[PDB]
RNA sequence: UUGGCACCUCGAUGUCGGCUCAUCGCAUCCUGGGGCUGUAGUCGGUCCCAAGGGUUGGGCUGUUCGCCCAUUAAAGCGGUACGCGAGCUGGGUUCAGAACGUCGUGAGACAGUUCGGUCCCUAUCCGUCGUGGGCGUAGGAAAUUUGAGAGGAGCUGUCCUUAGUACGAGAGGACCGGGAUGGACAUACCUCUGGUGUACCAGUUGUCGUGCCAACGGCAUAGCUGGGUAGCUAUGUGUGGACGGGAUAAGUGCUGAAAGCAUCUAAGCAUGAAGCCCCCCUCAAGAUGAGAUUUCCCAACUUCGGUUAUAAGAUCCCUCAAAGAUGAUGAGGUUAAUAGGUUCGAGGUGGAAGCAUGGUGACAUGUGGAGCUGACGAAUACUAAUCGAUCGAAGACUUAAU
């Protein structure tokens, strides 16, 4: 099976409405103040849950 | 006509008065309370709303459905009850025989009562036509390239379309199912359990609704 | 239990390797799913070590790998000996929970959630 | 255990007058035939080839050779239909399920006694 | 569980030794028969001199099955073999003797003469 | 149907039969309701209403047909590109090989036969089956709901009794009514019977290892073999099509004139089908006509139109399963039993290792229902669900009544 008609610019962009990524789930590291992934070690300072890793 | 809510515990068996083996489902139906009374005057129809299985009290930073939120806590407190996990209406009962805040004990039913039991059937996820709709396979040999496919979906130019209701792969189970004319084998008031003859829909821990059988 | 994208024999082999490496090094970097599986394996091994009897040593031998650990004092001991010596002694008074997992974030090559699993 | 509620509600179904026995033991099972209004005891004697399940659900199976034809009877261990069970002989076997006897006849099928 | 093409031993002295099932009686689309059910069958093997001959199309009642039967009390009975008895229109056996044990369900089927002739009824 | 015509398609509209999946008509095969009968009864014949449901396995043949075997209440007739090959097959048939009969001088040929002979395609659109997000539904929310509409279901045997009665010389043998129990189908479910059960237990071969013994590991389909938990399951276990109401069809009538009689019909009034509308089951307010009930939140600042972060609430992220392709759903996130671990069990396996004893030994016995044990039950914060962040109201106008 093959496309019977080409896809308009309009139809293509409608289809891509939901094709996107989200901002990561991130919060400020309470130790060093730099952003980190929630529930992950902070890579800037190596800290997690008030302790060094 | 009577009604109660319980959780499906699991199946077992009991020996009857003649030694016949009776398969049973154990339903734990503790902590049923009449939360609201609906009437033709206020609501347009008669029914009792029953709440089942106390959940925990409201707390500030609640993160799960274990803790009642403020709307639910107010609703239950109006009945003077603790907030409840499951809330369902029974239209088949006589509203005048119940008071808001009243307990509905398993003793409302008696052994021999014929009942209808309603639950949500077990989910099966995405399933094909053979399993979901019970269709026949194609040949497994003799050169076949048709084993579990759903088969023809229409005819030809007439009608150049697939009719609504065509049976196709999709999500299976997880549907409301009523089993009619089961029987109350036993009522154990100490344990707050009803032994129902036979099997009922849903996984273990699933919510089940027991009503007096509509057909009589 | 997870399958970890491997056949039964390959999965068993990988879990023995991971558990032995964790016993040896006391903390390893690996993927999240692998760590969540090996925590159970390792803690069952710790339980055997704490039991300490000969039957338990042989049951542990079924799982551990044959690896030599060179101690600071130029002395050597097997992973099994380390398990039934210092690790078991360490966790005598602890009832379960001999491992912890610390999520690190996706790695570059395939986006796998890198984690650290360590003893204690 | 099994679920506490299941055990609690089925506890009174359990019988306490049954002798201990194992697969490979030869049993005489006295069974109440309640045909019509007359009741009589028919004895089924044979080797226990199977015991399975738990609580009120537990069952056992006994095998006999009748007129040259093998016959297997499976009972709920706690059925009131059984008047009593007698352990006629203790067998020496090496596994829980003696399905291999189904394929054996005569001296080949004999169970050593303990 | 007896179906078309199932072969069965004949548990009698009618002359038929082995039958092949042609039909399970008792409704359209009925797939399987068990103890106490009647089948149409053909005699594939026969004893020289018997009343029933090879190639006869006859009716038989199933008296033993490997599948067995379940009883209202939750007990079961199963046999090592599938066996049937050739019958007349009045449910009486074509032969005069029955061999091997038979299930008690035949009584509820009203095959009283077969039950009486059986050496054992279980 | 056999044809006639040659109007679409020869820069391709795949052709018989079968398989899978159906769907529609009714000129009805069964079942339901009726009139007539050369209808005694049991059976039938013929015609009318009726499309709700149902309407079988095999032998032969490529076959469709058809004959046959055995059933069944019945084994309906037709349309849908003689429904369905981007769903399957490819036996027939119209490519290349070969052969027979036959025709032909021959090359070759034959709606004659025979053996053999490549069935491609990752679905863009509509359509269909599932599953999410947006906005709307004049504040923001949590639950519970009405049911406009829509979908599902809808079949039938046999036996007992009435009653060996009515009817009939006899043979035979009922209606109506009351019970029991099946076939097929549908649906839920795993207590039972069984299947599977690749991180459960055990036996065992070959070979390579862990130095050796003993004990174990790797590989040989999970090496093979005997069992087997949960889950998933049918052939297993429960349940359903019950009882009814309203209006009708063919019919059957009452009263009744037109037409002093007659007349079911014109007015009027009854009765009458498995069919129609309900009763039963499921979905359902995007029902933009966006419905209803209960409960929750409710202030400051304003260029005074309005705004604001916050409230109730919900999420991100995280631990998960009864849920699941992913979203979604549901159980939980320390004021915590959500999972892992740990402890105790269930079920499974069936007698661990070590040691002792008896044997020359293979082995046997005891210690000891031992040891082990994924998913199932209970308990326990030991580990991980940290610290955090985001979103989310202030309620338009008109009129009437108050
Ligand atoms: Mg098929
Ligand atoms: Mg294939
Ligand atoms: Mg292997
Ligand atoms: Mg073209
Ligand atoms: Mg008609
Ligand atoms: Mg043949
Ligand atoms: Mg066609
Ligand atoms: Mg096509
Ligand atoms: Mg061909
Ligand atoms: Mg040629
Ligand atoms: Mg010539
Ligand atoms: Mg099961
Ligand atoms: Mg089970
Ligand atoms: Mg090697
Ligand atoms: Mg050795
Ligand atoms: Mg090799
Ligand atoms: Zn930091």
């Amino acid at each position: 099976a093959v496309p019977k008609r080409r896809t308009s610019k309009t139809r293509k962009n409608k289809r891509r409405t939901h094709f996107k990524i989200s901002v990561p789930g991130m919060t400020e590291c309470p130790n060093c103040g730099e952003y980190k992934l929630s529930h992950r070690v902070c890579k800037n300072c190596g800290s997690y849950n008030g302790e060094e890793v | 006509t009577k009604g109660i809510l319980g959780r499906k515990i699991g199946m077992t068996q009991v020996f009857g008065e003649n030694g016949e083996l009776i398969p049973v489902t154990v339903v734990e139906a503790k902590e049923n309370v009449v939360l609201q009374k609906k009437t033709v005057e206020v609501d347009g129809y008669n029914a009792i709303q029953v709440g089942f299985e106390d959940k925990k009290a409201y707390k500030k930073d609640a993160k799960s459905n274990k803790y009642a939120n403020k709307p639910a806590e107010g609703h239950a407190k109006k009945a003077d009850a603790a907030p409840k996990r499951f809330i369902r209406e029974f239209r088949n009962v006589d509203v005048d025989a119940y008071e808001v805040g009243q307990e509905v004990s398993v003793d409302t039913f008696v052994a021999g009562d014929v009942i209808d039991v309603t639950g949500v059937s077990k989910g099966k996820g995405f399933q094909g036509a053979i399993k979901r709709h019970g269709q026949s396979r194609g040949p497994m040999s003799h050169g076949s390239h048709f084993h579990r496919a759903p088969g023809s979906v229409g005819m030809a130019s007439d009608a150049s379309r697939v009719f609504k209701g065509q049976k196709m792969p999709g999500r299976m189970g997880g549907n409301t199912v009523t089993v009619q004319n089961l029987e109350v084998v036993q009522v154990d008031t100490e344990n707050k359990v009803i032994l129902v003859k036979g099997n009922v829909p849903g996984p273990k821990k699933g919510l089940v609704e027991i009503r007096t059988s509509i057909k009589k | 239990y997870r399958k970890l994208g491997r056949t039964s024999d390959q999965r068993k082999a990988m879990l023995r390797d991971l558990a032995t490496s964790l016993i040896i090094s006391e903390r390893i970097e690996t993927t999240e799913a692998r760590a969540k599986e090996v925590r159970s394996v390792v803690e069952k091994l710790i339980t055997l070590g704490k039991k300490g009897d000969l039957a338990s040593r042989r049951n542990a031998a079924k799982t551990l790998r044959n690896v030599e650990i060179l101690n600071e004092d130029e002395t050597t001991q097997t992973a099994l000996q380390k398990l039934f010596g210092e690790i078991a002694e360490r966790y005598t008074e602890r009832q379960g929970g001999y491992t912890r997992i610390l999520k690190q974030g996706p790695r570059r090559g395939d986006g796998a959630e890198s984690v650290i699993i360590e003893l204690v | 255990t099994n679920h506490k509620l299941i055990e609690a509600v089925t506890k009174s179904q359990l019988r306490t007058d049954l002798p201990s026995f194992r697969p490979g033991d030869t049993l005489r099972v006295h069974v109440r035939i309640i045909e019509g209004t007359r009741e009589r005891i028919q004895v089924f004697e044979g080797v226990v080839i199977k015991r399975r399940g738990g609580g009120v659900s537990e069952t056992f199976t006994v095998r006999k050779i009748s007129s040259g034809v093998g016959v297997e009877r499976t009972f709920p261990l706690h059925t009131p239909k059984i008047e009593k069970i007698e352990v006629k002989r203790r067998g020496k076997v090496r596994r829980a399920k003696l399905y291999y006897l189904r394929s054996l006849r005569g001296k080949a099928a004999r169970i050593q006694e303990i | 569980m007896i179906q078309q093409e199932t072969r069965l031993k004949v548990a009698d002295n009618s002359g038929a030794r082995e039958v092949l099932t042609i039909k399970v009686l008792g409704g359209s689309g009925r797939k399987t028969a068990n103890i106490g059910d009647v089948i149409v069958c053909t005699v594939k093997n026969a004893t020289p001199g018997g009343v029933v001959k090879k190639g006869d199309v006859v009716k038989a009642v199933i008296v033993r099955t490997k599948s067995g039967v379940r009883r209202n009390d939750g007990s079961y009975i199963k046999f090592d073999e599938n066996a049937c008895v050739i019958i007349r229109d009045d449910k009486g056996p074509r032969g005069t003797r029955i061999f091997g044990p038979v299930a008690r369900e035949l009584r509820e089927g009203n095959f009283m003469k077969i039950v009486s002739l059986a050496p054992e009824v279980l």
